């Protein structure tokens, strides 16, 4: 369910 | 001995930081300006130096030896969980005895006891927050271990909602080998005495300030008014 963390951590 | 493999994650882990901590601290011109005069007036400054902080730790994050191997959904976990508790330990960096503050290279950039009472946190977190960073400093760690601490930290296979955690607790071995080892060949008494445990210590006291955090961040978070001056990432990160 997040979407920025998600973003940042691909 | 200390081994090549290990040599090898040193290595990682400290360029790894260097890319992800300016010392200069050049980017906190970007933030909020801070506001010391006027209740929670710091708060949009340090709220925006905490979510940078947390892109930051993101990218350290990434660079861990064997952080690539986990699911996504646990690579999230460990770092909702660990976040506060990173920026917490690299922050001992910039925090100074001389006068009990961290100094990020100006005084509108050094902060204080008061400027974190000014951004809505109580001395329920400060007091034991300010006494985690001098008992760290005191370590007086070499950059190896402080980089290794922070690594173990976030590699935690413990946090709730940590799905594979017989592997999560394989990648921490490694790290936390690689601490042991280093402290033994590389850290002269009477600095070592003791100086593993003692960080493992350390890592104990971060889960208290994180707790305690969490319950005043979920209370300051209760009014939308403060919640609407955080940033996105930070209400992703902490709720
Ligand atoms: C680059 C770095 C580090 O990444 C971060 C640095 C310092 C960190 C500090 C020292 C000053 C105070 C800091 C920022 C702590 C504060 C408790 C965070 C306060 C802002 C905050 O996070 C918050 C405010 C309101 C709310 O509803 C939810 C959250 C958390 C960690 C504390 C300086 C520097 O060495």
């Amino acid at each position: 369910n997040h979407p920025m963390l998600m973003n940042l951590l691909k | 001995k200390l081994s090549e493999e290990q040599q090898h994650i040193i290595a990682i882990l400290l360029d790894a930081h260097h890319k992800t901590y300016d010392p200069t601290y050049a980017d906190f011109r970007d933030f909020r300006p801070p506001v010391r005069m006027s209740p929670l007036s710091m708060l949009p400054h340090l709220a925006d130096l905490v979510s940078y902080s947390i892109q930051k730790v993101i990218g350290f994050a990434k660079m861990i030896p064997g952080f690539r191997d986990l699911t996504s959904d646990d690579q999230i976990v460990l770092l909702k969980s660990s976040a506060i508790e990173v920026i917490m330990l690299r922050s001992n960096q910039s925090f100074t005895m001389d006068d009990m503050s961290w100094d990020c290279g100006s005084q509108d950039y050094k902060y204080d006891v008061t400027d974190v009472s000014k951004a809505g946190h109580t001395l329920e977190l400060i007091e034991p927050l300010i006494k985690f960073q001098v008992g760290l400093k005191k370590l007086n760690l070499h950059e190896e271990e402080h980089v290794l601490l922070m690594a173990i930290c976030i590699v935690s296979p413990d946090r709730p909602g940590v799905q594979d955690a017989k592997l999560v607790e394989a990648i921490q071995d490694r790290l936390s080998n690689t601490l042991q080892t280093y402290i033994r060949c590389r850290h002269p008494p009477p600095g070592s005495h003791q100086l593993y445990a003692k960080m493992i210590q350390k890592l104990a006291d971060l889960r208290s300030l994180n707790e305690e955090h969490s319950k005043q961040y979920r209370s300051l978070s209760f009014q939308p008014e403060n919640s609407m001056k955080l940033t996105p990432l930070v209400l992703e990160v902490f709720g």
